[PDB]
């Protein structure tokens, strides 16, 4: 019985113009647990949850702001943040994001090390967000320390205080 | 009020009777603490979330004044003070006996040798008063080379963003210098400013007229809209008027 937690952040945008909501789905060991967007959390009092959560969804929003496509008309990136405790007290965890559904990058938060897809035209869309987050937004591998440690210490925060009972 | 932030070191800011600076070369730990020291000072002291604000649109990851015991196995300033409840949340990053504060009055264990940013503080009583004293500003307020700015976390569309300022007689943020306002570097998110679209003329000028100087701002098209949000490293996202975001007043010229 690994113990995981899912978050799924959706941003959306029509003829290149991002739209200012965004949609948050949280898995806790597989089940559903929340479903937030920018205003609020429902269990399906949330505060520092969505305080975190509408912090990201900003972040994600100017990304997307970045990815100038030539196809017109529904757009939609989405970035995902797992992580996991076995039983042995060792951790998995990784960023992932799909744009149009479709998985174009990925990043191994154990080793910091970014999985590239096959296709050129996936590659693509995998530079421009790695050129987005090494020089527009900045982040080095300490922001990426600090993600792995963030989803760790709400997991545990999530087990220690008894929801999952 | 129109009160002189008090004595601090020159290009400081200065937030309620405290002086801060962030230097943007990456030391470890120990060269932070000294380098603060020969400023007459140290690494930044979370005493209260009420006091020390400013800190939760801080940008990135930074070295903190915190340390940890060995034997006790509780964490403590470099000054010996007890780090008081309610202030921070210890987050378990790298092994390691100090702390790197991030924003929403986070603390990150980080392993003290790592090269990282820094943040130095010291009060307005410890210094001197043969020192530099922040221009005139509203006594809550943050003061930095004699601009005046407040961060407003209730989020309102552009339009009540603008009578929000005016009713505390400030205006939207205007950036109008890269060497003043270097400060803006270090904000976190983004915010509204006072920067508006004339769709006509194709241009983009501020609240009181002026027009928008060249290599001052790199504008982006995120929602398509007449008004625009600043965000770290310069940047203008241009974002409908009425979709409801944070927002900065500055007192103006
Ligand atoms: C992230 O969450 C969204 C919904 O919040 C998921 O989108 C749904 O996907 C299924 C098919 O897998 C559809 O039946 C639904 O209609 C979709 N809903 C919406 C609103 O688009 C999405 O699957 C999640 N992403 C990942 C990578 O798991
Ligand atoms: C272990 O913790 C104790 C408190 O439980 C520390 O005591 C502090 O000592 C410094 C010395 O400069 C004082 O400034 C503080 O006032 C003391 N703390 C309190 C709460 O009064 C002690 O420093 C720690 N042990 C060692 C060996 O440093
Ligand atoms: C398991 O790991 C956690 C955090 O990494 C720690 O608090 C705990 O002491 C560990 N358990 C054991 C039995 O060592
Ligand atoms: C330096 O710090 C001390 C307190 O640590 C203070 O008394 C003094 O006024 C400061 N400034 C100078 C110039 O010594
Ligand atoms: C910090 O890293 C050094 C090597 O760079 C290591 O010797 C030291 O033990 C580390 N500190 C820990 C694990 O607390
Ligand atoms: C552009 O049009 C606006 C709106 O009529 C006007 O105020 C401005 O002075 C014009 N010319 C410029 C910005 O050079």
């Amino acid at each position: 019985e690994p113990h995981s937690l899912r978050y799924n952040l959706t941003v959306l945008s029509w003829d290149g113009s991002v739209q200012s909501g965004f949609l948050t789905e949280v898995h806790l060991d597989g089940q559903p647990f929340l479903r937030c967007d920018r205003q609020k959390c429902r269990a399906k009092t949330w505060d520092r949850e969505t305080r975190d959560l509408t912090a990201w969804g900003k972040d994600l929003r100017m990304t997307l702001a970045h990815i100038k496509d030539q196809k017109e008309g529904l757009h939609s990136l989405q970035e995902i943040r797992v992580c996991e405790i076995h039983e042995d007290n060792s951790t998995r965890s990784s960023q992932h994001f799909y744009y149009d559904g479709e998985l174009f990058l990925s990043q191994n938060l154990e080793t910091l090390e970014w999985t590239m897809p096959q296709s050129s035209r996936a590659q693509t869309l995998a530079m421009n967000v790695r050129n987005f987050l090494k020089e527009d937004a900045m982040q080095t591998d300490t922001h990426y320390r600090a993600m792995h440690a963030d989803c760790l210490f709400e997991l545990r925060r999530y087990l220690k205080s008894g929801v999952v009972l | 009020t129109e009160s002189y932030c008090g004595p601090c070191p020159k290009n400081w800011i200065c937030y309620k009777n405290n002086c801060y600076q962030f230097f943007d070369e990456s030391k470890n730990w120990y060269e932070s603490q000294a380098s603060c020291m020969s400023q007459n000072a140290s690494l930044l002291k979370v005493y209260s979330k009420e006091d020390q604000d400013l800190l939760k649109l801080v940008k990135s990851y930074h070295w903190m004044g915190l340390v940890h015991i060995p034997t006790n196995g509780s964490w403590q300033w470099e000054d010996g003070s007890i780090l008081s409840p309610n202030l921070l949340t210890i987050i378990e990053m790298q092994k390691g006996d100090c702390a790197l504060y991030a924003s929403s009055f986070k603390g990150y264990i980080e392993n003290c040798s790592t090269p990282n940013t820094y943040i130095c503080m010291q009060r307005t009583v410890q210094i001197p008063l043969t020192e530099s004293y922040c221009g005139p500003c509203p006594k809550n307020w943050i003061c930095y080379k004699n601009n005046c700015y407040q961060f407003f976390d209730e989020s309102k569309n552009w339009y009540e963003s603008q009578a929000s300022c005016m009713s505390q007689n400030a205006s939207l943020l205007k950036v109008y210098s890269k060497e003043d306002q270097d400060l803006l570097k270090l904000v976190k998110s983004y915010h509204w400013m006072g920067l508006v679209h004339i769709p006509t003329n194709g241009s983009w000028q501020w609240e009181d007229g002026s027009i928008l100087s060249p290599n001052l701002l790199t504008i982006i098209e995120m929602q398509k809209g007449d008004c625009a949000l600043y965000a770290s490293s310069f940047k203008g996202y241009i974002e409908n008027c009425s979709t409801p975001n944070t927002y900065i007043c500055m007192q103006r010229t």
